[PDB]
DNA sequence: GGTTATAGGTTTGCGGACGGGGCCGGG
DNA sequence: CCCGGCCCCGTCCATTATTAT
RNA sequence: CUUAGAAAGCAAACCUAUAACCGUUCACCGCCGCACAGGCGG
């Protein structure tokens, strides 16, 4: 009961570099396609000549980072698609929500020209772990949160399995993949629980080094252009703070010292 | 002549019966405002306006205190100032006209058909007694066990929950039970049910059977059979009778605010509003109509008589009127 | 000596680019299990993409072993094929060399593990290996063994007049031989 | 006699502020997108709206609602009932009219509802006219929007619905208090605007209540309240009164100010959203035009120049 | 029936930071580029925005839709509904309320959910009005743009699709929590007002548990929950009142530092957007105004010992 | 070239007539 | 002191359902 | 003195989860080697 604490997400900060454009935005206007930029509007109460990059930026869609960053029913569920990025099914209504969340990336290089193409570019932003979505699996129906139709032979081996994988990511910890038919979220005036699947630390750890170490190695190839990941800063949340990397870097925790945080307890 | 009187948020509905046009009753008139009312035809009234109301207002303007009818009646005075020119007059509005409902107040003070006030009393002594049990036990029963309890079976084995609550939302649910059928049984529980209370007999005013009526009356025949075996004096009223519920039926509000601290629970008022269902329009809402806008009223007279008029209301001194009702309403304009 | 042709039937469930990577992974499969380092293929209508048509060649009875083991089973349907026949007499030349850059991340990895390279060395092998780029035509193909999906790159000599005798590794394309092209 | 003279009416413009609607209109029967009617969408109070588009085929009968999406603030702007605003004016004694009775009436002649809010007696004869009158308040600013909203957890009959909603909101109203009305009492079945039921003599002593509670309003001015057998009104051609009770230049000064001063404090917390009373401008009109204030603003006078208008003859 | 005094009501001025749109409108009709009309474009919830641009096709009935790159964000600026963020400051207890019964009841009336938001159960109809009022979040940096999306398979309905999105955002807003409604709570039917139906001795007992929770709060401070068969409102003339329980100045501090707590360190991750909130300014408001502290005031002063408003009495 | 799939499309309540008894007034 | 009218409280009531290119 | 008069549509609710504007979703995972040399396997 009472209070949940220990690490309540996992914030970063990348910084990456490159050359040209990544991600195009498309073809508006005498025509041009463009590239996704920042504040940017075509409309005048205009001519592409005219553009100021310093107050509206170049960057990369969240939707292209996700996409370039994973490169990718039970299978699915067991996949990184699934416990990192997030997915819906139109039938039925079947969903994930990704903890994973990203900022833009945005160019703080000001080099363009008359397509309108780019020259070198330096992109800063900043992500974090939602370890409350990342640990729990919700299975069950009642909340609409639910990942699958399964069956208690389905529960069981559905949990085997993500144990399993989860596991092929770092043969030295020893992560549990827990299948329950109750789980109530901490906080609650009443217990009422969905059937579902809790992550130990070691898993959820596991997961958080995975995605860390995709977004570290992270790059996109595009046509006349490309972007690597240069630099990767992470910080270690047990505080209520949102983005404490990003508005105070002065109190950021690059190892982790407290156990991750259980939102949720079988009952 | 021409009076342009501008008037803005004027009610256009009355929720009144009787008229206004003649002595108000001691009691007062009528209201139907209330939805079940609103529902039937003709209580529903919607209002623009009309040769009363202009003439009211000149009348307003002239600065008779007097009720219109009054003052067409000569009542308190000697002539009729405006007899001779009502015929005369004419008037030309423009309303624009808007739909709000809106929430009107309800004075006859009638008790709500489900509710209650205060707190409930779980302590009251036909709960707590000795034949409460096997009492209050006879509503609990299915309808078979109820049938052979009907005839000579003074077997109630039935422990159930005691609380008003409980009482009241079984008899919720025994009310919402499907007719019957008459038949075999029915024919032989409905000759001993007449038998023993012949004033009453067990149908639907059109061809039908319901079981709340027939666990009202066997709740009274346990009343009438347990008398020997204990005092039902708690169990029943001055003048005895069981509290909100009848031989054919129960009802709620007497039933709670029995066993309920405090008085009934008053109605304060209700929206105005009229759900209809006609043909090819399908559901169709009826709301409170409010409107604004400028009314011209042309009195046809000399330009003397005009000018009389017009030092009349001068000297009346009359300023910011309603029209009709609950409005601001003030004169724009006066041409000779 | 002898060739055949495929075309594929483009559809709602398997548009021309899916298709032509299951096919010839397919044919790979099947050159795998025939073991043949002389069955070889071209891609006739190959315009910046390698096109609806993937030609084999080889030997007469090598075909009609791949027409009557029915390598591509279930894909059969979105198929049409021609009988097996002999070339045209009048009939130019080219390989097909699959181009594969010596840079990868698995070897970026691999060089990091292997204590070989510096921090700076990571971002300049990063900046050689992105700035690169292959406009040539390229399939993704899917995998068991690896478990992976890569991208492989053909590339073509222009026009050789003659013929040159050479193996056919795995895929059928021929890095050194030159298959009729026509 | 000859002329009525003196101030006729207060009359005031109100502007005030707010954030989102205090007064809903209500569920709305519009159209879908998929041409099927959606019976949910609430509507806020607009002036002059209608969910019809009229045009139909004449077997059908019906009136081809329109899509939530299309309104005009511009020509169909939000406004606050006058109802409403009267109803938080007076709030704090909302509940009590129900119990009105004439014995206890008494109590609830002298009040602020008896002699401003005016009242009403169930199952009885006896009302009051508010001297106070008060039009809608309309939104200047028209900052709406269509606005969906749903629940979480489940997909069910209250899942999903929308609204049209409000932004900031400046409202501009106007309203009048009728001196005629304020001073006067009456306490005769002679009209039937009969104040309560008397017994002879009990208008003194309820002259003194009145005289009380007035007093206690504002304890530095001297109000009168004058009980007589007949009241005829000045600028009248009839002869005919009721017996009543007349409130003095003070009085009326008194309720006049705590009606001001309740207007100008005026909020209302509501749906959400609230609204306050800014600004007030305020005048006392002795002229021969009516509510002068709405159409020419120069005219108008903020202090009270001269006496309030005697409307009544004391037999 | 004197005038009430100390502090009426605490406001609030809520400074929040965040990244990309949180609070979405939904998917909406708009002409696509030089295609005329598309079916879908994601637009977050815009305040005074409409699709429509006004311009219409008389008997045809087709509105002239607007063109999904044309919007001002300065005339119409993002913002968060307060729905939404009711929603996430109490979103532990959220999927509580649709479990709810008599002793469910008893369970949610001592809670954050009970107390401070409000809340409805139509069944039995018991409800109670929340004391906490928030206005918009109001985006004041304005950065949207068009952006297009796409699917892999780049090849059906899914296919491409766009939404309007947004870069760094800093909203501002305000917001009032009301004495009156925080320190009452009704348990009578009488004026609807109920919260849970009880029982002769059930009072005293929820009284207790609440005492309980609002002590649990702040262990410091010492909060009374105080049951009566009768708690009259002020300012009635007939004196008519309601079963219920009334709560202290130190419970009312309790619940008030409690929300402004959780409106504090209020951050929302939603939509593959973020948002915290970066500042807050408390005013406590004794005086006759509604947000005081939006309207011009340098000279606001708050006093420890000032006392909270008292709205009703026991009899 | 495609130009959104997927469900959800409000939930609750919103009286009064009729009969008997008691009290008050008139003969 | 007797009769009739009026007023207040207890008792017992309950009818309905449609629409879109 | 008009449609007698007085008359809250009230209380509660995340538009929510997923998706490169682009060359065909995908430049992948390993092996030889000092190699940011050149290649190999699927």
């Amino acid at each position: 009961m009472q209070k949940v604490t220990g690490i309540k997400s996992v914030d970063f900060k990348i910084k990456a570099l490159g050359h040209g454009v990544v991600n195009w935005n498309g073809p508006t206007t005498d025509n041009h396609t463009l590239p996704k930029l920042r504040g940017y509007t075509n409309l005048t109460g205009k001519q592409a000549t005219d553009i100021n990059f310093k107050e509206t930026p170049l960057y990369i869609s969240q939707n292209c980072i996700r996409h370039h960053l994973f490169r990718e029913l039970k299978n699915v569920l067991a996949s990184i698609t699934g416990l990192i990025r997030g997915y819906v099914v139109p039938s039925s209504q079947c969903k994930r929500t990704s903890p994973l969340l990203l900022e833009d990336f945005v160019d703080q290089l000001g080099n363009g020209n008359f397509k309108t193409t780019f020259g070198d570019t330096e992109y800063i932003s900043y992500g974090s772990i939602s370890i409350e979505q990342l640990q729990f699996i919700s299975l069950d129906k009642k909340f609409d949160r639910a990942a699958m139709v399964i069956k208690e032979g389905e529960g069981e081996v559905i949990a085997a399995e993500l144990q399993n994988y989860i596991q092929s990511l770092n043969p030295s910890l020893n992560p549990q993949a827990i299948f329950h038919s109750n789980y109530v979220r901490r906080g609650t005036i009443f217990e009422e629980g969905e059937c579902g699947i809790l992550l130990n630390d070691d898993a959820v750890k596991a997961l958080v080094a995975e995605t860390l170490e995709r977004l570290a190695n992270l790059s996109i190839r595009q046509a006349k252009g490309y972007m690597y990941v240069d630099d990767i800063t992470v910080d270690y949340n047990d505080s209520h703070k949102m983005m404490r990397i990003k508005r105070d870097e002065s109190e950021i925790i690059n190892e982790q010292h407290a156990p991750f945080a259980q939102y949720f307890y079988a009952k | 002549m021409k009076i342009i009187i501008e008037y803005d948020s004027c009610w256009r509905n009355a929720f009144l019966g009787g008229s206004n046009n003649e002595p108000v009753p001691k009691k007062g008139r009528e209201f139907l405002g209330s939805m079940t009312s609103l529902k039937k035809e003709g209580n529903f009234k919607v209002c623009e306006n009309t040769l009363d109301t202009v003439m009211g207002v000149l009348n307003r303007l002239i600065g008779d205190q007097r009720k219109l009818y009054q003052a067409r009646s000569k009542m308190y005075e000697s002539a009729y100032y405006f007899e001779a020119l009502e015929d005369k007059v004419s008037f030309i509005d423009k309303p624009q006209l808007t739909n709000e409902i809106s929430f009107i107040r309800n004075m006859n003070g009638s008790t709500d058909q489900n509710a209650f006030t205060g707190m409930i009393k779980v302590s009251d002594p036909v709960f707590t007694s000795e034949y409460s049990q096997q009492f209050w036990g006879v509503l609990a029963l299915d309808f078979t066990q109820l049938c052979d309890f009907i005839i000579k079976q003074s077997q109630v084995v039935g422990s159930i929950e005691l609380n008003p609550l409980s009482i009241i939302n079984r008899l919720e649910s025994l009310n919402q039970e499907k007719a019957l059928e008459n038949s075999d049984d029915l024919a032989q529980v409905l000759k001993v049910l007449n038998e023993y209370f012949p004033d009453i007999e067990y149908l639907n005013n059109k061809g039908l059977i319901t079981p709340i009526s027939i666990y009202c009356s066997a709740l009274y025949l346990q009343l009438a059979r347990l008398e020997t075996s204990f005092n039902m004096t708690t169990a029943k009223t001055k003048a005895g009778g069981i509290s909100g519920i009848s031989k054919r039926g129960f009802t709620k509000k007497d039933f709670m605010d029995r066993y309920t601290t405090g008085p009934k629970k008053t109605i304060w008022g209700n929206p105005f509003i009229k759900k209809e269902k006609i043909k090819g329009q399908g559901e169709v809402t009826s709301m409170m109509t409010k409107a604004s806008g400028q009314l011209e009223i042309s009195i046809d007279v000399d330009r003397d008589k005009a000018q009389e008029i017009k030092i009349l209301i001068e000297n009346a001194g009359v300023s910011s009127f309603y029209l009709g009702k609950k409005g601001l309403a003030y004169v724009s304009n006066i041409k000779l | 000596n002898s060739y055949i042709d495929i075309r594929l039937k483009p559809d709602a469930e398997m548009r021309e680019a899916e298709l032509s990577s299951k096919v010839f992974t397919k044919f790979h499969k099947a050159l795998v299990t025939l073991n043949s380092h002389k069955i070889g293929i071209s891609f006739p209508q190959m315009k910046l993409s390698l096109g609806q048509l993937f030609r084999i060649h080889g030997d007469a009875s090598l075909l009609h072993d791949l027409q009557g083991l029915d390598w591509l089973g279930p894909l059969a349907g979105y198929c049409q094929v021609t009988a097996v026949s002999a070339v045209p007499d009048h009939v130019q030349y080219r390989i097909v060399s699959v181009k594969r850059s010596n840079l990868s991340k698995a070897k970026l990895k691999r060089l990091i593990a292997r204590g070989s390279i510096d921090k700076d060395g990571e971002k300049r092998y990063k900046v050689k290996m992105l700035g690169q780029g292959f406009d040539n035509p390229y399939l993704d193909l899917f995998s068991s063994s690896t478990g992976q999906v890569y991208r492989k790159f053909f590339e073509f000599s222009d026009i050789q007049a003659h013929p040159l005798d050479g193996e056919f590794d795995s895929y059928g394309l021929s890095k050194t031989a030159t298959v009729p092209w026509f």
